[PDB]
RNA sequence: AUGUGGACCCGCCCCUUGGGGUGUGUCCAAAGGGCUUUGCCCGCUUCCGGAUGGGCCCGCGUCCCAUCAGCUAGUUGGUGGGGUAAUGGCCCACCAAGGCGACGACGGGUAGCCGGUCUGAGAGGAUGGCCGGCCACAGGGGCACUGAGACACGGGCCCCACUCCUACGGGAGGCAGCAGUUAGGAAUCUUCCGCAAUGGGCGCAAGCCUGACGGAGCGACGCCGCUUGGAGGAAGAAGCCCUUCGGGGUGUAAACUCCUGAACCCGGGACGAAACCCCCGACGAGGGGACUGACGGUACCGGGGUAAUAGCGCCGGCCAACUCCGUGCCAGCAGCCGCGGUAAUACGGAGGGCGCGAGCGUUACCCGGAUUCACUGGGCGUAAAGGGCGUGUAGGCGGCCUGGGGCGUCCCAUGUGAA
């Protein structure tokens, strides 16, 4: 079985191509909780078809590229920009841990 | 800590300091004595006890205790050290291994003879 | 034997007897009778209380004393009765009945199991037929322990078995005085050894 | 809010008995009713009921003792000896059938909830199935 | 190719092979394809050789070449005896 | 040339990433050898399948430092080429401006990974040494050739560092194969025997090659088995040791009586080896035959047969075992606590005792006791520990009732979990 995923595409910014975010819970090894984890696919998009905020299913594929491993499959849930912009917030915050602050 | 917590940051596993940097913890460097010494011990103990500077193969430059009656080590000995505090003289670390090398034995001894380093005694 | 020296010296020490040297033990002469102190000069001294250390120390002396066997050879059977299913501290006793060593002393072919030891180390026992000078074999239910064949009538295990005539076996042994067979029937039931010793303090021994 | 309401539950349990209260309202919920029908089936309450305290809806528990002892401090024993929480929020526990615990060589229980339903550790057992392990009782 | 040979696996002076399946370029006790047989060549024992024709003749049928001495061994079980 | 067939362009059908058909066109084959010579054996050619081995890709797992917080320009993606067995910025040209990071990017440190090993009640901790599997490497750095496979340890080229040759121009090397030498070091083996067995290469075969391997050798380095004797033997030698001067200890220990018989001597003497091969059958199945042993005159069997090595540590408490003398805060001991300043069970010796025993001690390292990094399994008023206070970002967590989904959770079946 090619593995399939499911995912939020949080960036239309390239050609024929998607970040997809996709998340997976599980028990802490030894620390019991559940904890959430995630990791970004690029996917292969050659209609330009899928946008900004979509819910993909994302299969196992032939490479396209370094990086472009998966295509998107089928579309789920189509718009919801929580999710990106949860994930957005995320890389928002990256800028305040450094060595200076302020307004900055 | 909360789980939360124990999963954010760690616990902290250890780290055993080597009483003995015998550099390559290995159990005993060879070493060439530069000085033969005498030092005082400490708290309440009062004597005379004998005590060599060592330069090690393992690049260390290290003191030593001379353990027996009486020893024969002089600056130029060559000697293998062997690990072992001396609870009286503070910075002693590590002991001479008597019996080996330029380290005689220990003359006319028949009880703990292993340690000190003399041979079984002849006798009918 | 095996330590090989001064023996009713520790017949002294453990203060009970335990007849390794044989049959003077049953003579008024074993030393246990007219001398039951300790050896050593304080041996007649007024003796300390014994610390908890001490006492599973001495039971554990008292039992390997008994059969003659090493250290290393005793506790390899403790471990052994220890990872076996069942009782460890009667499997243990069991184990140590069934060396070859013991079970010639036990059908009364030596009086005493170093003097049983030497015949079997010297060749002079048969299991099942074919000669063992093991003295740690250990004997299987089934297995027929005889003479060897060529020294049946050696002026000592003529003069032991003599004396085996109308004389009791322990009830797990069959034993054959005419032709010097005998047989091991079953590991003994706890309760068929008199064993001077609560085993259960050894167990407790091994495992500081 | 109640951060995690069944734990106040046996908490309530637990600091009305040392005191020997005659019952305890607390406030209801279905899975909480769901955890005191088995309490009371193994007899640790002597039942519960869903009264309806100033405008909202409650289930009073009833608790049981012992007989009275004697010597100094007559207080009887405790029939809920000790009731404590398992999974709680933020470190949920969850074990297969295989891992079900036993409570005081079975003379205590464990309450757990299955996709068979709220059941005792014997319960689950026979039934082939785990689940969230919510608490042990003796 | 794919050979049919044996693997030395007792102990010092007390052999014993495992009969085995084996790309010819393996050690000849390195990792092996699947057992098949074994062989004591003292006869300590009743049970001194052991095949299963049934996958011996599997492993022929696509072409494993057997040893000198497995076929002898494989003979003596019968995996070629055709009758 | 022959075209079973296959390869390639285009088309069509079924499939559905480059899978399987089909038509036209084009392109593509081959090698001979041996005979107990017409018909067998060994080869050669194309295609289709199997088997074994491998390339590549993906999910997830894999140490320490945040006193490393930002990183990236073939970078990230596209189009089209190149290249390859094959996907891919693998490489190239052009275009878009991406990609990555607090779920720890980038940097530094350390390390071959695993099966497993050690420890632990477990959960954990520690580790990767023998053997087995993968990876990588062959004086250091590049590189491609040949080929089914290599970017090749005993193949080729170049650069660097060493050593050697040198007619001064130029050449020759590469034990991290087996042995062996030297150096470093606390420390690590024979320049042994054999291809008899198993296995590998080539050969139709006979065979050849095989420091793979099978053995032997050295070291108590580990494990295991075994011996230095057994039974009798005094109211209890001698010496040594205490002593309240009577005695007491070493001590059935010895001497000694009898008995067995490690060493050693003599004799027989292996298993591992039945195939390849030859004959019959048919070069098949099946049967018959012959050849072959490094270990080794060893293992083992039988006959003789001698009383035949005991050491090391410890005895203040923890910790089993106490007396005398010497010594005088000295000489010394000492794991920790502590001994020794003139009556020391702690030093040194003696007698005795305890523990192990061909071994016993020491050092070093690992887990343990250590719930002393606490998930199991700890804490923070005064013991070490509440941030000086807030705000509220990420994140963590979330009241009661119904329904759907079924991610977490649970269940059954099944595959895998090599040795
Ligand atoms: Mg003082
Ligand atoms: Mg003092
Ligand atoms: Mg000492
Ligand atoms: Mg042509
Ligand atoms: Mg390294
Ligand atoms: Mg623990
Ligand atoms: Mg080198
Ligand atoms: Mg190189
Ligand atoms: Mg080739
Ligand atoms: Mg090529
Ligand atoms: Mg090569
Ligand atoms: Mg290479
Ligand atoms: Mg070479
Ligand atoms: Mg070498
Ligand atoms: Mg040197
Ligand atoms: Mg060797
Ligand atoms: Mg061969
Ligand atoms: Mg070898
Ligand atoms: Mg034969
Ligand atoms: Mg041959
Ligand atoms: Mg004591
Ligand atoms: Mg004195
Ligand atoms: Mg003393
Ligand atoms: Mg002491
Ligand atoms: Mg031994
Ligand atoms: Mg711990
Ligand atoms: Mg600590
Ligand atoms: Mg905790
Ligand atoms: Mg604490
Ligand atoms: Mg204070
Ligand atoms: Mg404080
Ligand atoms: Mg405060
Ligand atoms: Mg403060
Ligand atoms: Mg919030
Ligand atoms: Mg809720
Ligand atoms: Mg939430
Ligand atoms: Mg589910
Ligand atoms: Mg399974
Ligand atoms: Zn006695």
């Amino acid at each position: 079985p090619k593995k399939v995923l499911t995912g939020v595409v949080v960036s239309d910014k390239m050609q024929k191509t998607v970040t997809v975010l996709v998340e997976r819970q599980f028990p802490h090894p030894l620390y019991g909780k559940v904890i959430k984890r995630s990791k970004k696919y690029l996917a292969h998009d050659p209609e330009e078809k899928y946008k900004l905020g979509d819910v993909v299913e994302i299969i196992e594929s032939r490479p396209i590229s370094k990086r472009k491993r998966f295509r998107v499959l089928r579309l789920v849930e189509s718009g919801r920009m929580d999710l990106v912009e949860k994930y957005l917030i995320r890389r928002q915050n990256y800028e305040s841990l450094s060595k200076r602050g302020g307004k900055a | 800590p909360t789980i939360n917590q124990l999963v954010r940051k760690g616990r902290e596993k250890v780290r055993k300091k080597s009483k003995v940097p015998a550099l390559k913890g290995a159990p005993f460097r060879r070493g060439v004595c530069t000085v033969v010494r005498t030092v005082t011990p400490k708290k309440p103990n009062s004597a005379l006890r004998k005590v060599a500077k060592v330069r090690l193969t393992s690049g260390y430059e290290v003191t030593a205790y001379i353990p027996g009656e009486g020893h024969n080590l002089q600056e130029h000995s060559v000697v293998l050290i062997r690990g072992g505090r001396v609870k009286d003289l503070p910075g002693v670390r590590y002991h001479i291994v008597r019996g080996v090398y330029d380290a005689a034995g220990v003359k006319d001894r028949k009880k703990s003879r292993s340690k000190y380093g003399t041979k079984k005694p002849k006798e009918a | 034997g095996r330590y090989i020296g001064p023996v009713c010296r520790l017949c002294r020490r453990e203060g009970v007897k335990l007849y390794l040297k044989g049959e003077r033990c049953y003579s008024p002469k074993c030393a246990m009778e007219r001398r039951p102190y300790p050896p050593g000069q304080h041996g007649q001294k007024r003796a300390r209380r014994p610390s908890d250390y001490a006492v599973r120390l001495r039971e554990k002396q008292k039992l390997r004393r008994i059969y003659g066997i090493s250290e290393r050879q005793f506790r390899n059977l403790f471990e052994e009765a220890s990872k076996k299913k069942g009782v460890t501290g009667s499997v243990f006793l069991g184990l140590l009945e069934s060396r070859l060593d013991n079970v010639v002393y036990r059908l009364g072919f030596a009086v005493s199991r170093r003097q049983a030891r030497q015949l079997v180390r010297h060749g002079h026992i048969t299991v099942n037929g074919r000669r063992v000078d093991l003295p740690s074999y250990r004997v299987r239910p089934g297995d027929e322990i005889a003479v060897a064949e060529k020294s049946r009538n050696l002026e000592l295990i003529r003069q032991n078995l003599e004396a085996m005539k109308g004389r009791k076996v322990g009830p797990w042994l069959s034993l054959d005085v005419e032709g010097m067979k005998g047989k091991f029937l079953r590991l003994p039931d706890r309760e068929d050894l008199a064993l001077p010793v609560n085993e259960q303090l050894v167990i407790e021994f091994y495992s500081r | 809010m109640l951060t995690d309401p069944i734990a106040d539950m046996l908490t309530r349990i637990r600091n009305a008995t040392r005191v020997y209260k005659e019952s305890t309202d607390v406030p209801a919920s279905r899975f909480k009713e769901e955890i005191l029908r088995i309490l009371a089936r193994e007899g640790f309450i002597k039942g519960y009921e869903r009264v309806d305290v100033d405008g909202k809806p409650y289930l009073r528990v009833y608790l049981k003792y012992g007989p009275r002892r004697q010597g100094p401090d007559p207080r009887p024993e405790q029939v809920i000896h000790h009731i404590r929480r398992i999974s709680k929020p933020g470190r949920r526990v969850y074990v297969g059938v295989k891992e079900i615990p036993r409570v005081r060589r079975g003379l205590g229980i464990a309450i757990l909830s299955t996709s068979k339903g709220v059941l005792t550790d014997r319960e689950a057992r026979k039934l082939g199935v785990g689940g969230e392990l919510i608490c042990e009782v003796w | 190719m794919v050979k049919i040979r044996l693997a030395r696996f007792g102990s010092k002076h007390n052999p014993h092979y495992r009969i085995v399946v084996t790309d010819a370029r393996r050690k000849r006790d390195g990792k092996y394809i699947e057992k098949i047989g074994y062989y004591d060549p003292r006869k300590t024992t009743p049970d001194w050789l052991k095949v299963d024709v049934e996958r011996a003749r599997y492993w022929l049928s696509v072409g494993a070449q057997p040893t000198d001495t497995a076929r002898r061994l494989l003979r003596q079980a019968g995996v070629f005896r055709q009758e």
